[PDB]
This record gives C-alpha cells, structure tokens and sequence, in this order.
RNA sequence: UCUUUGUAAAGUGCCUUCGAAGAGUCGAGUUGUUUGGGAAUGCAGCUCUAAGUGGGUGGUAAAUUCCAUCUAAAGCUAAA
RNA sequence: UUGACCUCAAAUCAGGUAGGAGUACCCGCUGAACUUAAGCAUAUCAAUAAGCGGAGGAAAAGAAACCAACCGGGAUUGCCUUAGUAACGGCGAGUGAAGCGGCAAAAGCUCAAAUUUGAAAUCUGGUACCUUCGGUGCCCGAGUUGUAAUUUGGAGAGGGCA
C-alpha cells in the first residue's frame, strides 16, 4: 500500500519466501511505480531488523 | 413505460404516479474500480499471454476474427464469451505492435 | 380391471404409503399448546404486541392485483420518509425490509400515513426506570388494519364519447401482435437504397 | 494490500509462471503422505477468504485424492438385477472430490472441526486439496465471539453431513425454481409430499 | 386412519339444536325421556336471576 | 357402519356373493388400467373414447393465473349492487346519477352478454367485454370502462 | 443501592472524491445418474475455461437488439 | 566458531480432544429385487428396504446470484390450497411439482477484498495474587506470509462544514 500511494522511498525484497506469488508483483510494481527496490538475501535477516522472525519486505 | 389503463396491448395495465426509486448499490457490481483496474493490468503484464490466447493473436492476424471467434466459442463457454475475448485480444494487438 | 362408465382414477397409492400417513389427533392440543405458548410470549414481552407492524403492500399476478394484502416490511424509504432510522424502528417494532423497493406512489403514502399512526398511537418507556405500565394491546394489526383502498364513486354521469370497448381491445391485441412486423416493414422500407 | 494481487495472479493458471509453480509444487505435494500437515497456506488469500486467520488453533492439512470415475463394487461386474443397474464402469459418484479430501482430513483429525477446503493443483491421477480447520477446544476459538460458533455439537463433522461449502453444492441446497427436488434437502421434501396427511375432520 | 370425528353441516347442527330447544318446551317430551317433572307448575319455565 | 352391511346376509351361505364358478380371485383381469388396449378395449372406447394418443402442444411452466379471467353474464350484473341501494337505482332510470358497477373487485375478469339487462343506465368497469356485452349495455344507456 | 465509565462510543444532515464485493470457480462440451424439467432440473467424473457498464436467472435449441430481476463461487442464526 | 530462520521429528513432555452406545425423528452416501405393466427388457416398485458415515433436542434450511411479468411481491420452515394440475411416460402401466393466495411463527445478520502506520493497538500459555464459568501484574511464545479497531452492498469509506 505504501508502494501504490508512491510513498516508499526504499524497498528491500525477500527472495526465500515459499509461496513466491506473494512477492512475485513486487519487482514489476516496483518498475511501475518508480519506487527502487533490492532483492536481498534472507527473510531471517529482515526480520532481524524489525525483531520479527521473518518480514519478507522491507 | 407509461401504462395506458386497460389490460391488454403494448404497455398494458394501470396507470400510477410512478416513483424511480432509490438505485441499489448491488446494480453495480459490474463496476470495477480505480483500483482493480491498476491490479489486473499489472498481473497481465507479470502473467502474460495463456496457450490458447497465444494462438487467438496468431487466428486474428493470419486467419481474421471469424475464424478466431469460432474457435474462442470452443475454448471459453459460450459465443458471447467468445466475442468479448476477441476483442480484448484486437486491444492486445493494436495497441502494441502498431502503435 | 376396468369395467365399468365409471371415470378413470388416479389414486397414487403404489408407494409404501401405510408406513407415512399423519393423523392430525394433536388438532386440539396443538391448539391449546399454541394459544399457552402465546400466552407466554406475551407475559415475557409484557407491555409490547405479539406481532410487529406490517405494511399495506400490492398483490401480484393479475389474479391478485386488485388486492392488498399486508407486507413483510417498511422499505428504508419509508421509513426515513417518516422520520426515524431503520435500526431505531426495527426496537420500536416496526418491521422494516430492505429488498422491497417504492415504485407506487399510493402504497407509498399509505404506508407513511400507517407510520406516523403508529407514532401517533405508542409510547416508548424510556430506558432507565420509570415504566408507567399501560395495558399491552396484543395485534397491532387490529389497531392499525390494512384497509382496502377505495377505486371510484357509487354515481356518476354516463359519458359516452362514440367509440367502443370492445374495438379498443381489439384495436389493441392487433396493435401488440404486428408491432415487430411493421418495425420489420419499417427497417426494410428505410432501406430504400 | 497484496491478496488483491495474490487473488488476481492466482487466476491465470495457465500463464507460465504458474504452471512452473504447479509443476514444483505438483511434484512436491505427490512426495509426501497423502494426508499431512501444512505449515501454512500456499494461497493465503484464498485461505484468507474462506475463514483463515493466522492464530492458533487455526491449521491447514493438505489432501490427495484419487480422481476419476468410481467404479462399483460387486466382484467380477455382475450386478444381478435388470439391464438398467448393470452398468459398472460409467458411474459418477454424487459427491465432490472436495468432499472426500474433507472427509478424510475431518476423519484423521477427529478433535479439529473442517471449516473449509479449496483446491491446489492436480496432475492425472491425484487432486490436491488444502482443508484449513478450527480448533474448538483452544481458548483463540473458544472465546473470540466471531468463531466460537463452530464449538457448539452442532457443527460436529460438518463435512461428514455435507455442511461445508462444496456439500451444500453437492447437496444442490440453493434458493431456485432450478433446485425444487433439494431445496431444503432431498429425502425431507421427498418425505414431505409423499405422505398422507389425514385431518379430524376429512377435507 | 379410520375416520373418528365426523363433519356435520353447521346449519343442521344449529338445526338440531333449535329442535332440542324447541322441545324442552311441553312436558309430553319431557316425560317421555324421563324427567320427574309431573308437578312442576309450567312445562320448561325459567326462574329469578339470583340463581 | 357394518351392523347395516350385506356381509351379515351372507354368513351361513358359501361363497358370499361371490359365486361357485366364479370363485372370487384376486386380480382376473390385471391391475387398475391394465390392458386397456387389449382385453379391455370394448370399455375403452364406448365410455371413455379418446383415452389413448396426444392432442396438441404443450405449454412448459403453466400458471394458472395467467389465465384468470371469470365471467359474469349480463343475466345478473345488478347482484353486484346491492339490495338497499338495487330498488333505489332501478328506479329514477337515467343519466348523471348511475351506478358504477366495479367487475373486477366483484372478481370477474370477463362480461358477457347473456341477456336482458333492465334499460337503466349503468357504468361497468370491466377488463374485457364481449361484443354483444357492450351493445346490450350502451343500449340501455350505459358505457362500459375498461380497467386493469 | 454502589461505582461513574469518558477529554470514550453511537446515530442524524449537506457538499465532494470514491466505492476494494469471493477462480480449475461461473460457464461450455461429453458421460453417467436423477428430476414433473421436456434440444438436457440437480449432482458428479473428465476436457476446455472466463469477465467486470460484468455475471446468473427469466421452464424450446440458435443469432441479433432490448428489458426486468437478483449479486454466486465464504459464514452464523431462535420460532412455527 | 557462534546465533538465527525455514522445514521436519522425538518425548510415560504441560494441558486437552476423538473413538463406543442409542439411532423414533434428522444430514448425506450407497443401493436392490419381489411387485405392477395381466408376458418383458425402458418404466414402475423407488431416488425405497438392507448396508455405511455423522448430529441434536430438534436437525436441516435460512436473509435471495429468489419469485415474478403485477398497480409487482420479499429470509427459511410448516398447514389449507394450487393439484392428481403444468409436465414426464413402450405418451403404455403409471408418475407428478412449483409461482400466486389464507394461515401458524416471525429476526436478524458477519467475514475476505482498505495503510493503525504518529507507534500489533490483538491472542494462547506459564507464574504470583485476588473478589475464580474469571480479573490483574510480570514473562516467554503466537503473530507483519497480518492478529485488533473500522467496513459487508440494505451499503459504506476518506476530506469540508453543520
């Protein structure tokens, strides 16, 4: 929702999630909403970073 | 619609001082949104193009729509559906490859 | 097996028919059961009606169309007409219906003329204590009857213009049954060239 | 959100990008037990929308069903009655697939009541269901006053009296002229107009 | 099943019962159905409200 | 009742009725319609001709209310006013004081002309008139109002 | 009778921008069963497989044009 | 080397739950033939008996992807009726509803799909205490692959004013 409304100014993209359909739209949106992404390694290490387990996006 | 007073014909039975009631919000279902509009144009560019929808833009160019509409009719249920795929795949083609 | 003038009958008894047959014996006790059960109810809801106010309504079906009948609720519009909330009268017991729409501007009227009589007629305890109990009056369909609207007058002037009935009902079941020829008589003359 | 995206995306099954994810996961799913226990849903809007959320007590169990015709008992085909029953091979089996992946999931896990199920994937032989239950002896189900109808005895094997989704379907219960026969359940109606009703007083 | 109550037409049932009426009038039959009313002044009679 | 039955004249004589060649059996002749083209065909046809065959078209999802339309003749069409008001309109037989006669609330879909209406005039709402109906009425001075 | 819940919650009016509404599902063909359902009432197996001014229905198959009526593929609910 | 995460196990681990009986009525599955057709094979018997799975004091159904063609009605169930009718049927034997209408009883609704984003506000469990069909403090855990609030189409949501 942040990337629709054009409001995030970095997005970090899991590349271990099982179920790929939930972040398979997020690169193409990301090209079409001029938001910049990075697909980085390790949902644990975002989640490390939000004292979650796992966040999958950031 | 005006009714005329007697009971048989065209628009047949009593007359009334008729009311227009309300509209529904159901009636609109068929709308579809700002939003879903941006979502099924962004998953048909991250889907892509079915097998039997490949070969419809193939039947359009080499073959024309009668004989792309047949075959929808035979792929999707009814020839209705068949129209209307059609012609989104005429929304595919011309509005890429041309201009 | 089939001798006689007599007609040919029809008794559908080919089944196991024995082993499902209801005598109604309990004619009388579920009578007696249903007036001590509605007895009941109206001890538990105590100052309030058994039933909800219901509204003049149009029959179907042109059978039925010179009927009204009593409806199954008032039609957020006609309730807002007169004025108070569908939730608010849902507690006041007025049964209200979001599917039936107001196209007749009659039934309209009538059933906001039944509304604010039926505001006019109760009153609503407030909520905390006070209770000043008023002798429950058991059908609100006694006290608010779905009456029959009257149509014409018992005189008038006999006024004959010089045409017919029976010329108008034919002139009009001709008329129905070549609109879609001479609409295809009218596009094929069009087409001139 | 993202399950508009998931819920779109997950319709055009014949796009590559899901028929490589069938292929994966059609593989997979054949690797296990027929009956196991999924971690979480693989469709978490589909799931989502059928009654899941994501707290405890709420579990999904994937399911492998056998597909085709079923064919009749009765050794060596022989029926022993008029031409009209001796058919063997042809038969249809009026419930869904869906029901019995429901029904043998309801079966394994006998203290889990089947809120939903929903389809996979398949290959030729086997279709793939995910049946996602509700705890009722958890205290997340027990109170949470949107689910703790499921703990009353009435909703005990839903799926095994044909309650769920896909047995109301399959038990035709619908609101139509097209659904007299089973409109309110096959054998009462049927029991309804075929008895004799006898007054007092005989009308 | 078997058919216990039976229907009676309303107005020959109000038949019947005006006729029974009618006939706790003269003591003819009123004797003739028992009734130990040889020695009371009129035939049917009434009496005071205060009954 | 049974005190009243003759199955108490045939106790102490043999074959109730039912005859010594006879021999009262259970089915002779088949069950219910049974052979009717065959061994019953002389009752079929002399006392129930037309039995056997199809006539006509058939009409999927009849409604029987479609078809509402009862008539009332011309005969009566003054019981539809009634008694303390039928002597006061019979006499002063004219015009601008005339009895409008609602058919349809009386529930009549059709008049018809039957005959002999008195010659005063009449106001009828009907749906449907015949036409023999109509030249009856305006003969006595009357309209007929067509309503639905 | 005792706490005051609470710088909480709820309902009403006008203007404006919107208004997300359920997919191997709907639907179609075929097969079997069933129905009063008849060019196919419902269900089920297989094959194909949607849309969004869309979809289902309107008891005769089909094409073209209209109209009317609901809002499916998720769920709860006493009483007769 | 260490600490995670995902997935999968083990335990006489802490706490629970399922089986069986009864089954008149109820929800499904599966499913005959005798019989009737004066034979018999479609049909009928019968969408029944037997068999199997599953509940409750009722169950089921249920707030319309309904009925209609009206001046339109309005969740479901049931009775009178429609009606032995429309229709089905070696159109043979036979079978056979539904809409309207009167009545009994009446009741309504909630999730998914919205960014709380200026603060996961949500929840199980453990332990301590207390006023114990539970509450409060503390702490692990669940959970951002989404728990609360808001919204459910009859609408409703975001701004502005009243």
């Amino acid at each position: 929702a942040l990337i629709e409304n054009k409001k995030a100014k970095l997005v970090l993209i899991a590349n271990d999630v099982d179920p790929i359909e939930l972040v398979v739209f997020l690169p193409a949106l990301c090209k079409k909403m001029g938001v910049p992404y990075a697909i980085v390694k390790g949902k644990a290490r975002l989640g490390t970073l939000v004292n979650q387990k796992t966040s999958a996006v950031a | 619609t005006v009714k005329t007073g007697i009971a048989i014909g065209l628009n047949k039975g009593k007359k009334v001082t008729s009311m227009t009631p309300a509209p529904k919000i159901s009636y609109k279902k068929g709308a579809a949104s700002n939003r879903t509009k941006f979502v099924r144009s962004l998953v048909r560019e991250i889907a892509g193009l079915s097998p039997y929808e490949r070969r419809l833009i193939d039947l359009i160019r080499n073959s024309g729509e009668k004989r792309a509409r047949k075959v929808a009719k035979k792929r999707l249920g009814s020839f209705t559906r068949a129209k209307a795929k059609v012609e989104e795949m005429n929304n595919i083609i011309a509005a890429s490859r041309r201009h | 097996a089939i001798s006689k003038n007599l007609p040919i009958l029809k008794n559908h008894f080919r089944k196991h028919w024995q082993e499902r047959v209801k005598v109604h014996f309990d004619q009388a006790g579920k009578k007696v059961s249903r007036r001590n059960a509605r007895a009941t109810r109206a001890a538990k809801i105590a100052p309030r009606p058994l039933d909800l106010l219901r509204p003049v309504v149009r029959a179907p079906t042109v059978k039925y169309n010179r009927k009204v009948r009593a409806g199954r609720g008032f039609t957020l519009a006609e309730v807002k007409a007169a004025g108070l909330t569908a939730a608010y009268a849902r507690t006041i017991g007025i049964a209200v219906d979001h599917r039936r729409q107001n196209r007749n501007q009659e039934i309209f009227d009538a059933n906001v003329q039944r509304l604010k009589e039926y505001q006019s007629k109760i009153i609503v305890f407030p909520r905390n204590g006070k209770a000043p109990e008023a002798e429950q009056v058991l059908s609100a369909a006694a006290t608010f009857p779905i009456a029959q609207p009257a149509t014409d007058v018992e005189a008038r002037a006999v006024q004959d213009n010089g045409e017919s009935a029976f010329r108008t009902l034919r002139l009009a079941r001709s008329e129905k049954k070549f609109r879609g020829i001479r609409e295809k008589r009218a596009r094929e003359k069009a087409e001139a060239e | 959100g993202a399950y508009k995206y998931l819920e779109e995306l997950q319709r055009k099954k014949q796009s590559d990008v899901l028929r490589f994810l069938q292929r994966v996961r059609v593989w997979e799913y054949r690797q296990k037990n027929v009956i196991h226990r999924a971690a979480r849903p693989t469709r978490p809007d589909k799931a989502r929308r059928l009654g899941y959320k994501a707290k405890q007590g709420f579990v999904i169990y994937r399911v492998r069903v056998r597909r085709g015709n079923r064919k009749r008992p009765v050794p060596k085909g022989a029926t022993y009655g008029k031409p009209t029953n001796q058919g063997v091979n042809e038969l249809k089996y009026q419930r869904s697939l869906r029901a019995t992946a429901e029904e043998r999931v309801g079966r394994r896990a006998a203290n889990l009541r089947v809120l939903n199920s929903y389809w996979v994937n398949q290959d030729s032989t086997y279709k793939y269901f995910e049946v996602i239950l509700v705890d009722p002896q958890h205290k997340a189900i027990r109170r949470d006053a949107r689910y703790n109808w499921i703990c009353d005895p009435v909703h005990k094997h839903r799926e095994a009296r044909g309650l769920t989704a896909t047995g109301k379907k399959s038990r035709g219960i619908n609101k139509g002229h097209k659904f007299n026969n089973t409109k309110a359940g096959r054998r009462k109606t049927w029991k309804r107009q075929n008895t004799l009703s006898l007054w007092r007083y005989r009308k | 099943w078997r058919k216990w109550n039976v229907k009676v037409n309303h107005n020959e049932k109000r038949y019947a019962t005006a006729s029974a009426i009618a006939a706790t009038a003269v003591a003819s039959l009123v004797l003739a159905r028992g009734h130990r009313v040889e020695k009371i002044p009129e035939i049917p009679l009434v009496v005071s409200t205060d009954l | 009742p049974s005190r009243f039955t003759k199955t108490r004249k045939h106790r102490g004589h043999v074959s109730a009725g039912k005859g010594r060649i006879g021999k009262h059996r259970k089915h002779p002749g088949g069950r219910g319609m049974a052979g009717g083209q065959h061994h019953h065909r002389i009752n079929m046809d002399k006392y129930h001709p037309g039995y056997f065959g199809k006539v006509g078209m058939r009409y999927f999802h009849k409604q029987q209310a479609h078809f509402w339309k009862p008539v009332l003749n011309l005969d009566k069409l003054w019981t539809l006013i009634p008694e303390d008001k039928r002597d006061q309109y019979l006499k002063s037989a004219s015009k601008e004081t005339a009895p409008v006669i609602d058919t349809l609330a009386a529930g009549y879909g059709k008049i018809l002309g039957k005959g002999r209406i008195p010659n005063v005039p009449v106001i009828v709402k009907a749906r449907f008139v015949s036409k023999l109906a109509e030249e009856k009425i305006r003969a006595a001075g009357g309209v007929v109002e067509l309503i639905a």
